[PDB]
């Protein structure tokens, strides 16, 4: 019944800034908690009772608000604060909770590392062919990988993943895999990676020609 | 020292029915209310309801009434929740957390337990090595891979060198494309440790029962 | 129920030499204006502040409440025995209490600040739905402040607390 709606959906703070979320209340609630949550894990009770920290939580942080307006402020924003934190009530049935808010940590940019990896001598031996190019730890989390089999692109048959942000330099990393079948893979010689940053106008290309050694 | 063990990842059909746990440890299990939490793939939290484990107690969020049922076993402090007349819409992953009255929260969250409702049959993943192209640079650190192919359904664990090898690692979450699972995982390490030592892929998939350990060999 | 917070500003007096009751009002000391059932029943004008309900053998009954500068307090339901209220009922020994507002949810109790009817390890203690049994009723051991409240919520935003005193 009571809808929480939390804003900003998502936002970016470089370190040591001032950052403040805020959840309404349809109606007036006597108190509101604050969950984070991180990648991979479950959430962790962070402000209870509006404006009570958990043990262990970060002492700049804060929580305020009454009736329909409620808040969570970190005064001074640090690479581990980045998480999506989530408000929650139970003044009235059912209990409740905000959509979230994610909030993410800025850092200079820096280019990606390319790594190029051809078909494993197993997979060969399978009838497939992936051919799978590693992009890591850059930032911003924007960039393009172009493939390119004998100099032409290839965009069908690719899959791509991305990692969250990285909890000791914040970047980003990104997998790229392109899939052919394995007569596809000996009919063709050079095999390219293309990264796209905006650390650089120029892209960043890794290769192989198959066989050669 | 308040520990809440949920049970294992599951994949169930459509239709079927699934009873996951909640083992409670280190607090009196029959003080507090037992509250279960639903959040699909990439959305947001969403609450299903409580247990009073007391007397057995329970509430409903209103769209999750006769969908969930809420149990509890005193005799050995575990919740349950069984899901009935399942659908896609029911996979996700679902957290048991204890609620302290006197802070007015969920203090403490179960590690979670991710349900899959499909069909499609369980299928066991092709592990690859992923050596870099051969060649011989001199450069001062190498970047290794491993590639999990092929599988339904999640999840998988990975690890390098049986979990010693932590740092510079980066395991790519999976994607899907057809009932079939991709996931690969990269390790940097200085250029004197590999060849040198081993460096071993460690793959697991209990859902086939499939244990793999490949050691990445150069080119 | 020893404190004010959540407007509950009416307060029984605990410390008479002869069987009268007093409520106190902790509001700004100027000009307290006193309330039963919704009527105006006194407007002291500095000086006193307490208000006399006289001797708790006239079984003292009602829903009474404050006014300082601000607004009126909520009301204290006073219920001697020597807005929909709490509903008391008394037989033989036992006294059963019946929660005004019981939407369907969770009922949780309270006495003078501390949970009540949640342990099935008190044979004389017994919570079923909106009510509250008490066998072998202890006068001054159970006489005191009541509140229900749903769970989730706090005991202090109930409309109003229940002041029970009673000879069994």
């Amino acid at each position: 019944q009571i809808v929480l709606t939390q804003s900003p959906a998502i936002m970016s703070a470089s370190p040591g800034e001032k950052v403040t979320m805020t959840c309404s209340a349809s109606s007036s609630v006597s108190y509101m908690n604050w969950y984070q949550q991180k990648s991979g894990t479950s959430p962790k009770r962070w402000i209870y009772d509006t404006s009570k920290l958990a043990s262990g939580v970060p002492a700049h942080f804060r929580g305020s608000g009454s009736g329909t307006s409620y808040s969570l402020t970190i005064s001074g924003m640090e690479a581990e604060d980045a998480a999506t934190y989530y408000c929650q009530q139970w003044s009235s049935n059912p209990f409740t909770f905000g959509s979230g808010t994610k909030l993410e940590i800025n850092r200079a940019d820096t280019a990606p590392t390319v790594s190029i990896f051809p078909p494993s001598s197993e997979q060969l031996t399978s009838g497939g062919a992936s051919v799978v190019c590693f992009l890591n730890n850059f930032y911003p989390k924007d960039i393009n990988v172009k493939w390119k089999i004998d100099g032409s692109e290839r965009q069908n048959g690719v899959l791509n993943s991305w990692t969250d942000q990285d909890s000791k330099d914040s970047t980003y990393s990104m997998s790229s895999t392109l899939t052919l079948t394995k007569d596809e893979y000996e009919r063709h010689n050079s095999y390219t990676c293309e990264a796209t940053h905006k650390t650089s106008t120029s892209p960043i290309v890794k290769s192989f020609n198959r066989n050669e050694c | 020292q308040v520990q809440l063990q949920q049970s294992g990842a599951e994949l169930a059909r459509p239709g079927a029915s699934v009873k996951m746990s909640c083992k409670a440890s280190g607090y009196t299990f029959t003080r507090y209310t037992m509250h279960w939490v639903k959040q699909r793939p990439g959305q947001g939290l969403e609450w299903i309801g409580y247990i009073n484990p007391s007397r057995g107690y329970t509430n409903y969020n209103q769209k999750f009434k006769d969908k969930a049922t809420l149990t509890t076993d005193k005799s050995s402090s575990t919740a349950y929740m069984q899901l009935s007349s399942l659908t896609s819409e029911d996979s996700a992953v679902y957290y048991c957390a204890r609620y302290y009255d006197d802070h007015y929260c969920l203090d403490y969250w179960g590690q979670g337990t991710t349900l899959t409702v499909s069909s499609a049959k369980t299928t066991a993943p092709s592990v690859y090595p992923l050596a870099p192209v051969c060649g011989g640079t001199t450069g001062s650190s190498v970047t290794l891979g491993c590639l999990v192919k092929g599988y339904f359904p999640e999840p998988v664990t990975l690890t390098w060198n049986s979990g010693s090898l932590s740092s510079g690692v980066h395991t790519f979450p999976a994607v899907l494309q057809s009932d079939l699972y991709t996931l690969s995982s990269s390790v940097t390490v200085t250029s004197s440790t590999w060849p040198s030592q081993s460096i071993t892929c460690n793959v697991a998939h209990p859902a086939s029962s499939t244990k793999v350990d490949k050691k990445i060999e150069p080119r | 129920m020893q404190s004010i917070k959540g407007n509950h500003l009416v307060k029984v007096y605990d410390y008479q030499e002869d069987g009268s009751v007093l409520l106190t009002c902790d509001a700004e000391a100027k000009n307290i204006t006193w309330f039963k059932d919704g009527k105006m029943i006194g407007f002291l004008t500095e000086d006193k502040k307490k208000w006399n309900l006289g001797s708790n053998a006239k079984d003292p009954r009602g829903m009474y409440q404050c006014k300082g500068s601000q607004n009126k307090s909520k009301p204290l339901q006073v219920y001697y025995r020597m807005q929909t209220p709490y509903k008391v009922s008394i037989s033989g020994t036992t006294v059963i209490l019946t929660c005004p507002q019981y939407p369907g949810s969770e009922i949780l109790w309270q006495h003078n600040d501390k949970n009540i009817g949640g342990d099935e390890d008190d044979k004389n203690i017994g919570s079923d739905e909106d009510h509250l049994s008490l066998k072998e009723f202890s006068e001054l051991e159970q006489s005191g402040y009541y509140v229900c409240y749903p769970r989730g919520s706090k005991p202090e935003d109930a409309n109003f607390y229940l002041y029970l005193r009673a000879r069994v």
